[PDB]
């Protein structure tokens, strides 16, 4: 509308364009880690189930 | 050699598949040798998410799951040498001195 | 036939309702037949959000949740033929060759 | 106010009307997908709970 | 009666406070009666933003969050009668026939 | 067909009216068909002031507002054929080769 | 864009910044507790296994 | 004195390691004295997660696992005096009067 | 003392930087003392834009973000005494009587 | 090299186009190399309006948008050397000493 | 009643004063009643220069500014009856049939 | 003191020069003090043509331009005392009682 109105908008667009976007890197690597430790604690039950069938842990591959 | 077992010595399928993006490496006394008369008394096994900064491991005669958490490697799998995994041998390791840790 | 079970064979309610906008299709060995003396040893089950480009599926003797992610269908439910769902039969599918994938 | 003032406003309204509005389509389809995979991973626990009651998965429908 | 619980029967604080401008109403089998020997097996609970055209509700033995979305009330709280909330009684309501809906 | 929507498929009024002297034309996948079960995934929409030498347009899967600025037409509305508007079809047009432009 | 548009955003950012973040303290202390009670119920089996070898519970440390 | 046994009197390793962050304290009739001719007929043993508000304990001639659950201590280990643990002596305690409880 | 943490006790960088013109003040049980064996169970934290008439604050065991909105101070930072911030101590403040408010 | 990405490594279009008159330059660890097996863990990206006295930039592991605001260049794009942009390398730059600034 | 608001319900001054010679009239659902617990969901507002042949008006749920432009009244203010203003009531008027107009 | 600003506190030139024959006087909270850490929240400013019978003025928190129009002074500038200008202090003056006027 008025030149002064178009001077507040550009003064607010500048504000709302920098709101300290956080580093969402550590908060995701923790999920990837806790998939692998879960997966290992599960894998152990398969190994120690298979031993109590065969008196041996499985052959590799 | 060195990968998750697909079958146990009694001929049955190992009934476990890993997560979407996790590397696994597994070692035992007598390797891949399905000779129908051997006994693997032990295993050493480790996992890492390809995108994770942690490798997790356990062995036959240990409680706990032991990690290292080196921020350096973040795009490796446990097949890579620079991960400090528990390879063939050192398969029991009922004790740990100063390398990896899960206790307080 | 082919829909989420409302009741288990012991006469108890299946205690689970789907999300606001998700289609589900479920298949088992002996269909809808609540004959009080049968045993469904298996299931194959799939879901898609009506508005999503992914259909997700699992079966009895598999770990992981397997997707397809075809960008083509975006306004379909899993009742539609052109979704490549796991219909009646192929209910165990402990292995997958080249069609769907969740592994690396 | 002055004709030149009404020539900057129209020169700024034209600017602030084209600021590269992004395609908010992929960023929403991901939510719809992760509702369905969550829902399936939950549905599996109901099936494999019901089996350990009845020795059978439920009848369909 | 009828408001968000401030404390659970084991004497511990309910550790949850509502949003800036949301009305909440909560109902259970045995009301406010903290008699240290009762068991509320169920709840029915509803919320609306004072300024919103939606009231949202859930009960103990249901999945989903069920709404009504009547454009009429826009400046009410769920304490008001003309909101069609889930009052005392009808506390389980594992099923819904024709009044409120979140499904397709 | 081809005009600004007065109502969205959920039955609510489209809550937007155009400026004093601007022509608007709007196109979508399934036309005017308010069949309460369809999904328009896309739109293509254009505007011109009746007295302006510019027609402006956008589509669903594009950033920017694309103009033509032909000094020839100055007293037309976008209903006229000789305006080079984005009619029914070509509704996504995520890319533009050599016809209209807003980039540098 | 328009000053009124930049008055709804600030009216919504204020809303979506206060959504009653719950106290996730009790819901984590329960996990720490149920690790220790699990660990004790396991430790008991080692003690009462070792007795049935040696006719004695182990020496301390 | 007072810590988890590392070895049983027959010279064999105690084959049990505690969880990642749990304190343990263990007491028996004849302390640490591995004299190869004694018989500890009893034990009293307790655990707490360093970060938990509960200390759990059991003795030789008792069923159940007995807790205290004092919200006060939250960053202590069972080595600390202000935890009300079952120290040396009171090692059987086949009965409990008014201090700790797991029953109804 | 009293400023935003640059590093957490595990030695990792706090991965968060404030906005262009916002003052922040942060308080915890054991101050700046990175002694590698302490546990801050709590925090109290507040922010104000240097040019804003509002100071906003939260603590560990509270939902909501609590403001004051005194039109008087408009060119202060939360380091100033005449802002009525939540200093060292009163760090939990699970409840508020008559000073600050975000509820209805 | 050095320009806004048109496609992400999963083969999908980058779904973002710049404003009418803005120059953009973008840098990452492994350049343009779409080898279907690499992982760019980082980016550094900058923009300037061709007619503006400000160049704005951000990197992967930083909050804020950092500017320079040199009144000298007013008709340049970020391809020009005399703009003091964040080129290839220095791609993380979690910290800034004395060159560019957005803080107080 | 019926004049420009001097203060909003939160007690703050309305921060707007009219032009040198313009009459204004303003109407809302609950009149002048600053009862600190009401909600005016709507307004209807009109202006005329004392010396102008146009009265301009808008309401809450409308785009555009609607005029009448009767050459007859030229020395009236909108307080006068013979101006055909939008009085108390008819405060939303999301639509206009045949009385006032700003469209083509 | 008391004259049109030649430079704003960010060191930039005030980019405005007055008309051929107009006197201007300007007042703010903290005078001429360019201390690089102050904030003038307000101004009061006035103008007169040297040859005009009107002095015009405005302040920070007011709409309108307020005049006096005393036919007496016709060859003065606003530096003169007998002009009834808005000096240092009374810098906001959001309201005017009986001295100057621009309203009806």
């Amino acid at each position: 509308f008025t030149l002064i109105e178009l001077l507040i908008v550009v003064a607010i667009i500048g504000i709302l364009a920098a709101i300290a976007i956080p580093q969402f890197s550590a908060y995701r690597v923790k999920a990837y880690n806790s998939a692998a430790s879960s997966d290992l604690r599960n894998l152990k039950t398969a190994l120690e189930s298979a031993f109590a069938d065969d008196q041996t842990y499985p052959p590799e591959s | 050699a060195g990968k998750i077992p697909t079958t146990t010595m009694g001929g049955k399928d190992f009934t476990f598949k890993p997560s979407t993006n996790v590397s696994v490496s597994y070692f035992t006394t007598n390797g891949a040798t399905s000779t129908a008369g051997t006994v693997n008394t032990d295993y050493a096994v480790n996992t890492k998410n390809s995108s994770g900064n942690r490798v997790f491991t356990s062995t036959n005669n240990t409680s706990n799951i032991w990690y290292i958490e080196n921020d350096a490697w973040k795009g490796k799998a446990v097949s890579d040498s620079d991960v400090t995994a528990l390879g063939t041998g050192d398969v029991g390791k009922s004790d740990f001195s100063g390398t990896e840790w899960k206790s307080q």
